[PDB]
C-alpha cells in the first residue's frame, strides 16, 4: 500500500530500505526472551543491548539460523518488528515488502517467508535472490545482455552469481562466510594463548586487524582484546597483530575463492569474456576483509570491484525493484 | 566533463610517456582499446555502468604510474560538473 520497503534479512544485522528515504533500519537480527517464561522481551538493538547488560537472565534467539528461516514464530515476530520500525509509527497502512532470499532455496522454505511477511504486516510481499537485489542496488544493468558477476559474502553464506538478461545463469552457494571467519579468530586465540574470547570480540578483532594479504601495512595493524584465561579462570588481555591472524583467516577464505573459481568454469564463455573485462563485483558485510579483493584477483585473474556500499546494497535493491515492473512481474508473489 | 577531459588527458599523456600502445594497455588491463580511447578523449557518459566505469579508471591508473584516488576524485568532480549543469 502506501510505503514500499525492501528488507535484507541477515544473520548479522537486518537492514530495511524505505523508498523515498533510504536505509531507515540497521539493527542486529536478535530477540531476547526471559530465560524462564519464554517471554519475548526485546527485539533488535534494544536486544543486543540488554543481552550485554543481563546475559544471565536471557536466552538470545537468532531467527535466521543458517540462510533461511528456522524458528518461524520468532521470525514472524522479528519480521513484524522491522516492518514496523521501518513503517514509521505515524504510518498506518500495510506496506509493500520485497525480501531478499538466498539462491538455493526450496519452494517450501519460500512459501514460508512469504507467509511470515504477510502475517508480519505486509499488504503484499515479493522475494528476490540476494545477488539480483545487490546488482540492482548498485546500478549495474541486469536487463542488459552483458555478463555480470556478483559475490555476496554475508555472515551465513557466500553466494556467487552470474547475471545476464534480468536472470541468473550460474551460481554457487556455500556455507562459509564471516561467521566462519569470526570462528577462526576465536579458535586461534584459544589454541595459541590459552584465552577464551567470544562473538562480539572476534567480530571487532576481525574489523580492526583482519586481513588475508601480506604487506608491511597489514602486519603492523594491532589491537587489544579481553577474555578469560581457560587455565586460571581469570581475565586476561591480549594484543593481536594483523600478522598472526592472517594465517587462520586465509584457510577459511580459500573455500570462498574455490567457490568463485568453480563458478567461472561452468560459466558460458561469452559471459566470461564480459566478466574478465568488467570484473567481479564483491559485496556484502562478509566481504570487508583486508586484501580479500587482492587475494581474489591473484587467484582467479579477474579484477575485483568492491561495492561502495557493501552493507546496504541488497536492501536498496529490494526497494529499487518495486519500480522495475519488468523485473517485478518476474518475482514470486503473495498479497 | 571538462574535468573528465582533463582526466583522459592525463591518462593519454601518461601512457605515451612510455612505449605503450592502446592495444598493449588493453592486454594488461583486460579493457578494450575502444573503451580506453573514449576514456582518454574524456567521453564517459554511457561507457558502461557507473560501478564499472569507476573500475576501469582504477585499473588504468594502477597500470600507469597514476594515483588511483586523484583520478577517481576527478571522475567524481566530473559528475557533479554535469550535475550542477542540469538544474
Amino acid at each position: 500500500l502506501r510505503k514500499d520497503i525492501g528488507i535484507d534479512l541477515g544473520t548479522a544485522n537486518t537492514l530495511v530500505f524505505l523508498r523515498g528515504k533510504g536505509i531507515v533500519v540497521n539493527e542486529p537480527s536478535v530477540i531476547a526472551i526471559d530465560s524462564t517464561t519464554g517471554e519475548i522481551l526485546k527485539v533488535g538493538l534494544e536486544a543486543k543491548n540488554m543481552i550485554g547488560k543481563t546475559p544471565a537472565t536471557i536466552k538470545a534467539i537468532r531467527p535466521m539460523r543458517d540462510g533461511v528461516i528456522a524458528d518461524y514464530t520468532v521470525a514472524l515476530v522479528m519480521l513484524r518488528y522491522f516492518i514496523n520500525k521501518a513503517k514509521g509509527g505515524m504510518n498506518l497502512f500495510k506496506p509493500r515488502v520485497v525480501i531478499g532470499v538466498p539462491i538455493g532455496i526450496t519452494d517450501v522454505e519460500r512459501r514460508a517467508i512469504l507467509d511470515a511477511g504477510l502475517e508480519a504486516g505486509a499488504s503484499k510481499v515479493f522475494l528476490i535472490e540476494e545477488p539480483m537485489a545487490a546488482a540492482i542496488g548498485s546500478n549495474l544493468n541486469v536487463e542488459e545482455p552483458s555478463g555480470n558477476m556478483v559475490v555476496d559474502i554475508g555472515g551465513g553464506t557466500t553466494e556467487v552469481a552470474v547475471i545476464s538478461l534480468g536472470s541468473i545463469v550460474t551460481w554457487e552457494s556455500i556455507r562459509i562466510a564471516g561467521d566462519e571467519m569470526d570462528e577462526a579468530i576465536v579458535q586461534y586465540v584459544r589454541e595459541t594463548y590459552r584465552v577464551a574470547i567470544g562473538e562480539r570480540t572476534a567480530e571487532r578483532v576481525k574489523i580492526e586487524i583482519g586481513n588475508v594479504f601480506p604487506s608491511k601495512e597489514n602486519d603492523e595493524l594491532e589491537t587489544t582484546v579481553s577474555g578469560i584465561d581457560l587455565s586460571t579462570g581469570l581475565p586476561r588481555k591480549l594484543t593481536l597483530k594483523g600478522g598472526e591472524v592472517r594465517e587462520a583467516l586465509r584457510s577459511v577464505v580459500v573455500a570462498i575463492v574455490e567457490s568463485v573459481r568453480t563458478t567461472l568454469e561452468k560459466t558460458p564463455p561469452e559471459l566470461v569474456s564480459d566478466i574478465i573485462e568488467r570484473g567481479i563485483f564483491l559485496t556484502g558485510g562478509g566481504s570487508l576483509l583486508r586484501g580479500l579483493d587482492t587475494l581474489l584477483q591473484k587467484e582467479t585473474g579477474i579484477s575485483v570491484i568492491r561495492s561502495e556500499e557493501p552493507l546496504t546494497a541488497v536492501a536498496k535493491g529490494a526497494g529499487m525493484v518495486l519500480d522495475k515492473v519488468n523485473i517485478l512481474k518476474k518475482l514470486q508473489g503473495a498479497g | 566533463s571538462e574535468k573528465w577531459k582533463e582526466l583522459g588527458e592525463t591518462f593519454r599523456k601518461k601512457r605515451e610517456e612510455r612505449r605503450i600502445t592502446l592495444l598493449d594497455a588493453s592486454l594488461f588491463t583486460n579493457i578494450n582499446p575502444s573503451k580506453l580511447k573514449r576514456i582518454e578523449e574524456g567521453d564517459l557518459k554511457g561507457l558502461d555502468a557507473e560501478v564499472y566505469i569507476k573500475s576501469y579508471i582504477k585499473r588504468y591508473s594502477e597500470f600507469l604510474e597514476l594515483s588511483p584516488d586523484e583520478m577517481l576524485k576527478l571522475y567524481e568532480e566530473g559528475k557533479e560538473e554535469v550535475a550542477e549543469e542540469v538544474e
